């Protein structure tokens, strides 16, 4: 029913406000050890000698490394993503230049996105960084992917009960439910304002008064708006273990400033990283992935902020392997 | 210590009382039955009840209220009892979520609600006759009627009035255990949080304010049974030592006091108002202010507090920023 | 534009503000606070008009009471001083000062709405009787604050409009007479009813009944406020500091 | 200054400690020991109050605030204008209320009636030391306590339930309101009945016990009682904080989640799900 204590609690706003962290030392400590498998960089290679765009047959997006820095991107992305099938998930065993395998041109695309986040998406990840291991941690497929429904467990790896398989629709206000921190909030914010830049996420007026003209009837956006929004922040709360006091003043959650924490600015960065990941990277693989992979709609699976962040402030409480993979991003 | 105040100790019996109404005497239905536990901390007597139209007709609009709503909440688990009972609170029927003005909303997205909303609202007009008529019936005046009236257009307000006077149904407030609930949020972060809303601090106030009042009474009758003091009518027409010594006690506690009457007037009034404001910063709210917090700011009273960490510049205006 | 502006840097919710809080203050001070003193004014050592109210069994009664009869307390002062505590020049019990102190309520029977005595002993109103699992007291000793046996409980007092027992009856050991004590006093056992607020003699001058079977509202009063003032009184250690 | 029936209720005697030294009234309000103390601490605590706000950035009553010190301090002494002064204030209040309470049982003592007002004002005094004693001191920093302003200490309200995601959906929050709700309604319940009936209207007569009981066996089929309805009445106020008081130690030293989530204990049981 309940946790010990002590609590480990942080302030995140001026004194008496009541605004901070509220963890639990032995939740954190779990964290921190998953995250720790993260495997160490692969040492240094030699940076000298043709670049593989020569060497290599089918090179498109690393042609510029020597061909020992290139099999080291092999070496370290199996590792993070196929460590258990090794090359050949993604390659003819006999043919490395063949694309045949589905693994391989998704990979490709992947090598791209990857590249992009860490350089057109600094405003986010900073200097930190991601790799393919932030989101697969050693498998193919990622532990938490998001479809245009929504799925439980969160966590691909632990097997579903009946109930929470999609086909059951009694556990549907239940798989709801598990993604807004267990709020009965009748909206799925994935779908709504992850999967595409359609929908505002701000509700809150910026006046005093209401404007004439936006404020009766047909004007105005429905109360609904206001339950989806909240509905996005209990999980964002939810997915990077923290609550509204890390990012808001709740005295007035829609003001800047004072009133919002640089935590705050850099989640707002997170949702424009997360609709571009979906919307130009990922939501397109539908066609290259096999109907296996594919939702109930034909959709391939998404990201959301828990794909990386997994429960965690900062993905693996801000590890890098940024310098040690140039080759990821920032690309000059 | 008077145990009394704790329990009755040596309980009473006695024939049954009826006191005739100016109607509906004949429409006293049950026989009276008698529980010990119960009769240590209150009467023993459970029953009869009248039945009366008005009484009647509550229970068959509610009822189909109550009916809609349920039939709702069963579907949203695809009428599988199990997770029903598991998931009850979750459960809702929902106002509409697209945008139709005051149309009235297809029954898949908030026609039902509308639907159950008016014969909820039936359903209190009905009591509210039955509360009012038996007062009339019996000689009494009708200051409870009046009271629940309050409550009543405070439960409109929120329901339909706001909704009209915005004119959007959707505003209006879920049913389901979780999800009328979870529209306080929805609601409070659409206007600008309510602890700026002066009329919910109004309503605030005299809600603690009953909180202290019936605190205060109940122990002070307590305090006087040993003088009969619970026995308020008598006391009011012919002061005893009971409601001499309250009085007393509060004027020598805070330098003023109540009679025994009037201390009921506190009490009606603070219950009142805590529904009489309510209904007004409601019917404010959207109409007149969009944004309390910032109302508060127009008219210098919210109080602003040093930046902790950095004060954050809005990323949605940097230049070049997605939007 | 916007909803609800005025002239000026004046709003619609603005203006109701100052409404509400108006209105809030006309009703606490011009109305509450007014009908706070229909009862102990004018004061002694902004008044409303007398309120008059039609009793359920004939007769009428305007409130607050002037009797025209005033009693005499015996009552001494302590000091000069005008807020200085006043003190018993006898006893207190029997002269009702203090906490002995009853009001000067109607002599008449209160009544039930049918017109019938309301508070009546059970050898009167035959029709009532002890909840079973409840102590049947009658028969049964009372045990004064100093642990002396003062009497016997002869009757229960009922209260015939609510069904609730208000007061027990005794026989004053060594007194040739019986006593009421309100329930509120008593600590009722299976073998004995233990009454701390006065000792064992102090029964002896407990308010008299005019009449054995009813009890005027004034008596109650009376009957009541005896123990009540034992609680200071029955002993020199009560009215002094308990630390 | 007396009330017409006052001067035979104004006898020496039921002090709990002081004897006759601070046994008389200034004007109606008894003194005491405790009125002694009280004032002592009502006249620090304000004057506290007055030299903290002068050195304030504001002298708007509603934006007016004394703050608790930063987390970092813990349970020690904190400089004056960082939390020292709502440190001293805190103790006057603690002092003053108290005080209050006791005064309250001299009072009730003078006069030969229970201690029943003092026993249930000792419920929002323990309340106050719940938020700003108790949880503190498990927690670990006098800084998670409630800062004294108007509007400020709403602010703290407001950020302390949305620290738990959805504070709405603590359990003994729940049982809290309910109780708000409820006593509120009862106090109006109440309030009506004994006004209705001595306040019949026209020129009728004034009712009965009996037309009390009456109504309410006739509305809903059953009536509590007169003296009953006095108890039922400081029960439910009583529990507004004494079932609160345990959703508000849970949060943070026993429940570190979102307090939906806190419902797993039911909607996550295996064989349901
Ligand atoms: C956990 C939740 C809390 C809470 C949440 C809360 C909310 C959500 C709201 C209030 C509001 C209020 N609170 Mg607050 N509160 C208050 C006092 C107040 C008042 C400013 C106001 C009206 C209360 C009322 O009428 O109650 C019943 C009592 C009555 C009717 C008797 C009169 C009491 C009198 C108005 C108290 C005035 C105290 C002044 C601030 C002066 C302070 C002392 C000076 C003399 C040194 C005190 C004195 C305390 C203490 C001592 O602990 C306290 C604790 C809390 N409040 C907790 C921290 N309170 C309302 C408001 O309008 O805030 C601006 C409001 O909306
Ligand atoms: C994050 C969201 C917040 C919020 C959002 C909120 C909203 C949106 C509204 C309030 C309102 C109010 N809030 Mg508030 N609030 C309150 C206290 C209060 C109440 C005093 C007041 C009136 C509501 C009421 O009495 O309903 C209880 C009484 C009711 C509902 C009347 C029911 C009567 C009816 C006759 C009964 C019928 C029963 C039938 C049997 C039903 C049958 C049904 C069948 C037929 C289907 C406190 C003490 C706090 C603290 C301590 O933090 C707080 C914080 C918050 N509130 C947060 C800021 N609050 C109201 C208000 O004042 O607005 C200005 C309001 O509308
Ligand atoms: C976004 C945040 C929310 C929130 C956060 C919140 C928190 C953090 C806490 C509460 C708590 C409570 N909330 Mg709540 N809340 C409540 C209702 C309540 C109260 C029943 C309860 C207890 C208040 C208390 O501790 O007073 C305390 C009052 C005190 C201590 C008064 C002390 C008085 C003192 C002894 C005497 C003072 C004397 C003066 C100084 C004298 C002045 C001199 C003059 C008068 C002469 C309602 C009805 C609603 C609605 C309608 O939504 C709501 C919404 C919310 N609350 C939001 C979801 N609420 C408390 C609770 O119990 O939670 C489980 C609590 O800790
Ligand atoms: C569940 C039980 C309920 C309950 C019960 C009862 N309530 C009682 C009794 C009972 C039984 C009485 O016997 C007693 C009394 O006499 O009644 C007339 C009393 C009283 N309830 C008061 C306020 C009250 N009740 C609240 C709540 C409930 N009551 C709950 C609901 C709330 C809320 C909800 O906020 C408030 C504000 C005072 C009016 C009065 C104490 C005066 C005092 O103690 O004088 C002595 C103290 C002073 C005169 C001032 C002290 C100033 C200090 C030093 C400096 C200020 C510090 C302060 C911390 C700053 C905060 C400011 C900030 C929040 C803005
Ligand atoms: C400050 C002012 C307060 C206030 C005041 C007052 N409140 C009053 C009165 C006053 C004066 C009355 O005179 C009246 C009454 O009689 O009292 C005995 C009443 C009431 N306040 C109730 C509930 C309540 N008050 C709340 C709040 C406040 N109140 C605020 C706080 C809240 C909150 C807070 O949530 C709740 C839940 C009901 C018990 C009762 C209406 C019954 C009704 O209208 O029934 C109408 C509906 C029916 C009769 C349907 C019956 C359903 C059955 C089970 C059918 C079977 C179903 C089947 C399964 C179908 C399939
Ligand atoms: C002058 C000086 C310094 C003297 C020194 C001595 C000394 C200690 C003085 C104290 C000075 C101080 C601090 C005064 C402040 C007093 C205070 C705390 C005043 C607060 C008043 C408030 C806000 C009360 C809230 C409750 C409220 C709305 C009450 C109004 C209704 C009343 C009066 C209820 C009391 C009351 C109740 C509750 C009954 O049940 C009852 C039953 C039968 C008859 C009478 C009564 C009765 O009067
Ligand atoms: C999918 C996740 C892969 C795994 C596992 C491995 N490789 Fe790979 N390989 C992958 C891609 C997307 C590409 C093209 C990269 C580009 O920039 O376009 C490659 C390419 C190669 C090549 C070049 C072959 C050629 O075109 O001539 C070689 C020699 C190669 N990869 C080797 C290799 C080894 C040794 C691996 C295991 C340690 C391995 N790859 C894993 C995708 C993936
Ligand atoms: C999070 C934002 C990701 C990062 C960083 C990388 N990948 Fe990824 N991958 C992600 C998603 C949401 C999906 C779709 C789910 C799926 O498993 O299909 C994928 C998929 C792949 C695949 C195909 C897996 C399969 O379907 O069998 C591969 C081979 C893959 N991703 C490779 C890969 C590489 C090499 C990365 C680093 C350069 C990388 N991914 C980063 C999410 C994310
Ligand atoms: C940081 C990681 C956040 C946490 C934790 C929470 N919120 Fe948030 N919020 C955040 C951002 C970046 C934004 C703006 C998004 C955009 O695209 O503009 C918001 C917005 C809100 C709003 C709307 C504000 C408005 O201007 O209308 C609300 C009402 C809000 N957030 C509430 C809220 C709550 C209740 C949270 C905890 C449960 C919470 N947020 C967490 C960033 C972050
Ligand atoms: C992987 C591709 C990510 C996704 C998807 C999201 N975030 Fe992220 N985030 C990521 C990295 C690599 C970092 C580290 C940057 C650093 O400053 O060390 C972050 C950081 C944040 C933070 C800042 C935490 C802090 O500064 O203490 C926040 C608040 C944050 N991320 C929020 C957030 C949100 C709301 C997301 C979904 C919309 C989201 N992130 C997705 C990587 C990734
Ligand atoms: C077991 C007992 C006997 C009964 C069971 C009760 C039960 C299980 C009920 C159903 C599940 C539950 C618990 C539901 C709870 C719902 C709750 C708490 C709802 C709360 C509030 C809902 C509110 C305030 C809704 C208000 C709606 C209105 C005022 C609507 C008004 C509409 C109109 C006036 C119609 C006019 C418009 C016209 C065009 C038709
Ligand atoms: C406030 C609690 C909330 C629940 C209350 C509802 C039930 C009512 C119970 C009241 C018990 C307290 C009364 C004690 C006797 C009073 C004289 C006091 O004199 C005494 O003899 C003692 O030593 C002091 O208490
Ligand atoms: C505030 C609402 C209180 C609700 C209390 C309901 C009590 C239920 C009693 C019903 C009486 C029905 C008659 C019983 C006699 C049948 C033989
Ligand atoms: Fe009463």
């Amino acid at each position: 029913c309940f946790e010990p204590p002590p609590a480990t609690t942080t302030q995140t706003g001026f004194r008496g406000l009541s605004m901070g962290e509220v963890l639990h030392p032995a939740t954190v400590k779990a964290k921190k050890e998953r995250d720790a498998q993260y495997p160490p960089a692969l040492a240094a290679v030699k940076a000298e000698g043709p670049p593989v765009s020569q060497v290599y047959k089918n090179v498109k997006v690393l042609g510029n490394l020597t061909e020992a820095e290139f099999l080291r991107t092999m070496t370290a992305i199996t590792e993070w993503v196929s460590p258990q099938e090794g090359c050949t998930y993604c390659h003819d065993e006999n043919n490395l230049a063949s694309e045949a395998k589905y693994p391989y041109v998704v990979a490709r695309r992947m090598l791209e996105m990857t590249r992009a986040i860490n350089t057109n998406w600094t405003q986010h990840v900073a200097q930190t960084g991601v790799t393919c291991y932030t989101c697969h941690r050693g498998t193919p497929l990622p532990p938490y992917v998001r479809y245009l429904e929504p799925t439980l467990p969160l966590n691909n790896r632990e097997t579903p009960t009946h109930v929470e398989r999609v086909e059951t629709r009694s556990g549907y206000v239940v798989r709801l439910a598990k993604y807004t921190a267990y709020s009965a909030l009748n909206y799925d914010p994935f779908t709504m304002f992850l999967a595409n830049d359609k929908r505002q996420v701000r509700v809150v007026p910026q006046t005093a008064l209401p404007l004439v003209g936006v404020s009766r009837g047909k004007e105005r956006r429905p109360l609904s708006d206001a339950y989806a929004t909240f509905a996005l922040m209990m999980s964002i709360s939810d997915s990077l273990g923290t609550n509204c006091t890390f990012c808001h003043n709740a005295q007035t959650f829609e003001s800047w400033g004072k009133k919002s924490t640089p935590q705050r600015a850099i989640a707002w960065w997170g949702i424009r990283m997360v609709r571009d990941l979906n919307m130009n990277y990922l939501a397109p693989l539908n066609a290259s992935l096999p109907a296996s992979r594919l939702g109930r709609q034909g959709e391939a699976p998404q990201a959301d902020c828990r794909t990386c962040h997994q429960g965690v402030t900062k993905p693996l409480f801000g590890a890098s392997r940024l310098k040690d993979y140039p080759e990821l991003g920032p690309i000059k | 210590a008077d145990y009394q105040t704790i329990y009755t100790q040596i309980q009473a019996r006695g024939p049954h009382i009826t006191v005739s109404g100016e109607w509906g005497d004949n429409d006293r239905v049950g026989k009276p039955f008698y529980s010990y536990w119960l009769g240590k901390i209150g009467d023993a007597q459970i029953g009869p009840i009248y039945l009366g139209a008005s009484g009647i007709a509550a229970f068959a609009f509610g009822s189909t209220a109550i009916l809609i709503i349920l039939f709702n909440m069963a579907a949203e688990v695809h009428f599988d009892p199990l997770q029903f009972f598991r998931q009850f609170f979750w459960l809702g029927l929902y106002p509409p979520k697209a945008q139709y003005g005051m149309g009235i909303p297809p029954l898949h997205d908030g026609g039902w609600w509308l639907m159950a909303g008016l014969f909820m609202t039936l359903s209190l007009g009905s009591w509210w006759i039955r509360v009012y008529s038996r007062a009339r019936a019996l000689g009494l005046g009708t200051h409870i009627a009046w009271n629940f009236a309050a409550a009543i257009f405070f439960v409109l307000c929120i329901g339909c009035i706001h909704p009209t006077l915005v004119g959007s149904w959707s505003e209006g407030v879920p049913f389901g255990i979780w999800p009328h609930i979870d529209w306080l949020t929805a609601f409070s972060i659409r206007y600008g949080n309510f602890y700026y809303c002066p009329w919910h601090g109004f309503s605030i106030g005299f809600a603690y304010g009953c909180g202290l009042l019936f605190a205060a009474h109940g122990a002070t009758i307590l305090a006087v049974a040993r003088f009969g003091g619970d026995r308020e009518i008598e006391q009011i027409t012919d002061r005893g030592t009971a409601v001499e010594r309250a009085a007393l006690f509060w004027r020598w506690t805070i330098g003023f006091n109540a009679t025994i009457e009037s201390v009921h007037r506190w009490g009606w009034f603070f219950s009142l108002m805590v529904m009489v404001s309510a209904s007004v910063g409601i019917l404010l709210t959207g109409t007149f202010v969009d944004n309390w917090y910032l109302w508060c700011v127009k008219h210098g009273a919210a109080p602003d507090y040093p930046a902790y960490l950095p004060a954050t510049p809005d990323p949605a205006s940097l230049p070049g920023a997605p939007k | 534009m916007y909803h609800g502006a005025l002239a000026q840097h004046l709003d619609i919710a603005q203006l109701v503000w100052y409404a509400q809080w108006l209105v809030i203050w006309t009703v606490v001070l011009l109305y509450l606070r007014r009908e706070d003193r229909r009862e102990g004014y004018p004061l002694v050592e902004e008044l409303p008009y007398p309120k008059t109210f039609v009793l359920p069994h004939g007769g009428t009664v305007t409130v607050p009471r002037r009797r025209p009869e005033t009693r005499e307390l015996k009552l001494a002062q302590t000091d000069g001083f005008e807020g200085a505590p006043l003190q018993p020049t006898g006893n207190p019990l029997v002269d009702a000062v203090g906490p002995a102190s009853y009001a000067e309520r109607a002599e008449v029977v209160d009544a039930t709405v049918d017109g019938k005595a309301k508070i009546v002993p059970l050898r009167v109103a035959t029709d009532f009787s002890i909840a079973e699992g409840d102590v049947d007291p009658r028969g049964l000793p009372v045990v004064a604050a100093d642990g002396v046996e003062a009497g016997t409980v002869t009757d229960l007092w009922v209260d015939r409009s609510e069904h609730y027992f208000r007061y027990l009856e005794l026989s004053v050991a060594g007194s040739a007479r019986t006593a009421l004590i309100p329930l509120g006093f008593c600590d009722v056992k299976k073998d004995k009813i233990v009454v701390t607020s006065i000792l064992s003699e102090q029964f002896a001058n407990v308010p008299r009944l005019q009449s054995r079977d009813q009890i005027t509202l004034r008596e109650e009063d009376k009957v009541s406020a005896y123990y009540a003032g034992g609680l200071l009184y029955a002993t020199p250690e009560r009215a002094e500091s308990l630390l | 200054a007396l009330l017409s029936f006052e001067r035979k209720y104004r006898v020496r005697g039921g002090t709990l400690i002081g004897g006759d030294l601070f046994d008389f009234w200034v004007g109606p309000y008894f003194v005491g020991f405790f009125g002694v103390s009280a004032i002592f601490f009502i006249f620090l605590g304000v004057s506290l109050i007055g030299y903290a706000a002068s050195q304030g950035p504001t002298w708007d009553p509603f934006a007016i605030s004394i703050n608790p010190p930063d987390l970092k301090y813990g349970l020690g002494a904190a400089p004056l204008l960082e939390g020292g002064f709502w440190q001293a204030i805190t103790v006057c209040a603690l002092g003053a209320f108290i005080s209050w309470m006791l005064r309250e049982v001299e009072i009730s003592r003078k006069l030969g009636i229970g201690w029943h007002v003092p026993l249930a004002f000792c419920v929002p005094i323990f309340m106050f030391c719940v938020l700003q004693v108790f949880r503190p001191l498990l927690l670990g920093s006098w800084g998670h306590a409630f800062p004294y302003g108007i509007l400020s200490h709403l602010d703290w309200v407001n950020n302390f339930g949305y620290q738990y995601l959805n504070w709405h959906y603590n359990p003994g929050h729940m049982s809290s309101v309910s109780f708000l709700f409820v006593n509120a309604m009862a106090l109006g319940l109440h309030g009506g009945l004994i006004l209705s009936v001595a306040n019949p209207g026209d020129g009728d007569k004034v009712k009965t016990a009996e037309h009390e009981n009456q109504y309410f066996r006739d509305v809903v089929g059953y009536s509590i009682g007169a003296l009953s309805i006095h108890r039922l009445g400081l029960f439910l106020a009583s529990n507004i904080f004494l079932t609160g008081a345990f959703g508000t130690i849970a949060s943070g030293p026993f429940w570190t989640r979102g307090w939906p989530e806190w419902w797993g204990w039911w909607l996550d049981i295996p064989f349901w799900s």
